[PDB]
DNA sequence: AATCGGCAATGACCTTTGGTCATTCAGCAGAT
């Protein structure tokens, strides 16, 4: 594989895990996708924990993603992110 | 997050009216108040602008529409520190004045195109002719153009102007918000304009079309899949019900105001 | 057939006329060619009259040369000239 | 003509030391005396240069090597009025208006050196200020048309490594004194022999006989044989640079004609130069 | 008579206290 191709494939897994999660029933408890849609600043270690607790394995990716790799993902999607 | 999208939040380019070569980059939700802080009429001004021989300062340009204080504070850092800002998506982690007005413009032009900030619901304002001239001079030499979505507006004196014509509150959307409160208080939301599903009161995030006289509501996640008909953050879009064009930023301002700023709304509607 | 080419062919007749004339036997009385080589400022109507007094006919050009054409030729040759 | 090729005749670029924007274009055979005229130490100066607010003036650059006073006056008029000067070979017949800027002088001077009417003249460009020389180099770098390598562009900035600048430019024929002395001995005693090109004997007094410029070399030739040898280019009349068939030394056509016209038409400036 | 482009002068900076860099910010002379 290519180092920028291992990324483009990883990033589609994070995307699919994020956009296919159920939408909120309580509007005060938005999903990670809806938090991005409303420009909620994303706390990196929280989304990283979420992706690494079944959501990646759900969308067919066996492997733990790194917090800074989730940060790369947010920057590439214009998604506001920050460390904790 | 507990707060709604702010009424106004800006990253501004401050310049001395005495030495034009002296510049300074900052952020504020209240451009007029902060300018008074720089000019010594109100306590709290920065250390660079404290110098007596440089007062008074002026705000020659600013970018607005930042959907959070964090978003503005990050754009402000990347604009103040161009030599440290890495614009390739990265796993990463007084004020020295900018070199020139031409470098601020080139780095501002760069920042509005890099993936970190490319899709933010921003807008550039120019308040002096010669600063806007250097901007147009750089834009014309550049090959990669800016988003048509990214409005770049001017407000020159002559013919309340400048930062003193910028609304510091939610009055510009007050009509849209009033439409929103009455549609949802009387449960007139109907079905999602996209998926055609009934939207019971309190069932997830239901976003409202920004065009006046139209009552089209949809699930937040449906509205975004429609504008984007890969990519996550929508920018511009068209309402399927009324056919009107919409900015994704304005639709989120009202949604977060209705969902997280109920006290801000009642004060707006007075 | 051409106005840029006939002016080139005319200038070849002037060149050959100047260049092939016999050289001065008295160094105080140089030929027109030797005046140019020594950067004598060339009085146009003088060289003009000389070319039309048998020189162009000698090198095979029937027709009269105009002083402006002789002026064009000099300037094309870096030969310094003047009007009397 | 009647007179020999002048020792020095120049076209200069005058600039004020009080305002660098004020420029002026002139010609003179005596750059030092003409500067003193501009600055009011000697009578005979210009009217544009009469403002004592603008004085002192200075000559920041000049073009030398003009073989006629007419040749300088022509080049000076073209450099003064670039908007009137037709550079296409044309059948046609003092800046009271100062030039726009130094960049425009640099740009137009660069053009005048490349056009047919002045291209093959035995000229030489002098630069006496670093900033005027930098504007010139900035233009030459951008331009794709090079000046001919045959044409020299020299500098003389103050100090380094005395009379410098225009005061270092010789006003008489002393730079070629040996060459002129070599010619007199050669021809006064009939040592010219035969033409190095056509191999024909050259009796004393038989036409114009030009002499190789290199020290200690004998080469004499028929004037029109030298040129045919030098030009052995495309279409040309005026030689520029050549090589002596006897000593193999490189020559400039302008230097050789300066001695020819001295020996031929300037016999009394010869005797003053040799003090004979 | 008001403009005008290009210069000469000036200020700020971060100390290498002066060589950078920028500006024309209530300028400036000169030319049209
Ligand atoms: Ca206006
Ligand atoms: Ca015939
Ligand atoms: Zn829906
Ligand atoms: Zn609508
Ligand atoms: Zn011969
Ligand atoms: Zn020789």
């Amino acid at each position: 594989a290519s180092p920028t191709d291992q990324q483009v494939s990883l990033f589609r897994y994070i995307t699919q895990a994020v956009v296919t999660a159920p939408r909120a029933k309580d509007p005060a408890n938005p999903s990670w996708h809806e938090k991005m849609l409303m420009y909620d600043p994303i706390i990196l270690e929280d989304l990283t924990a979420w992706l690494n607790s079944g959501q990646l394995d759900r969308v067919g990716y066996d492997g733990e993603v790194a917090p800074g790799d989730v940060k790369k993902w947010c920057e590439s999607k214009s998604v506001c992110c920050l460390w904790r | 997050q507990c707060k709604p999208i702010p009424a106004l939040y800006t990253v501004y380019v401050l310049r001395s009216t005495v030495r034009h070569a002296s510049l300074y980059i900052g952020s504020t939700p209240n451009p007029p108040r902060r300018l008074k802080q720089h000019n010594g009429l109100v306590p709290g001004g920065a250390a660079r602008t404290s110098r007596s021989s440089l007062r008074p300062w002026e705000m020659v340009a600013l970018v607005s529409g930042f959907p959070s204080m964090v978003a503005a504070l990050k754009f402000q850092w990347a604009l103040t520190n161009p030599h440290l800002s890495v614009h390739i998506p990265s796993a990463s982690r007084p004020q020295r004045p900018p070199r020139s007005l031409a470098s601020v413009v080139a780095n501002l032009h760069l920042l509005l195109r890099v993936p970190s900030f490319a899709r933010w619901p921003l807008r550039v304002h120019f308040f002096r002719r010669d600063v806007f001239a250097a901007w147009e001079k750089w834009c014309a030499a550049a090959s990669e153009r800016l988003r048509p979505s990214l409005a770049v507006v001017t407000d020159f004196e002559g013919g309340c102007w400048g930062i003193h014509a910028l609304p510091l509150d939610y009055e510009p959307i007050k009509d849209y918000v009033a439409k929103g409160q009455e549609i949802f208080e009387f449960e007139r939301q109907g079905a999602c304009v996209v998926c055609r599903e009934e939207m019971a009161s309190g069932d997830g995030l239901q976003a409202l079309c920004t065009n006046q006289g139209c009552d089209g509501v949809g699930h937040l996640s449906c509205w975004s899949r429609h504008f984007l008909k890969d990519s996550i953050l929508p920018v511009q879009g068209q309402c399927p019900k009324c056919g009107g064009e919409m900015e994704w930023g304005n639709m989120m301002k009202e949604l977060t105001l209705r969902t997280r700023g109920q006290k801000e709304v009642e004060k707006l509607l007075k």
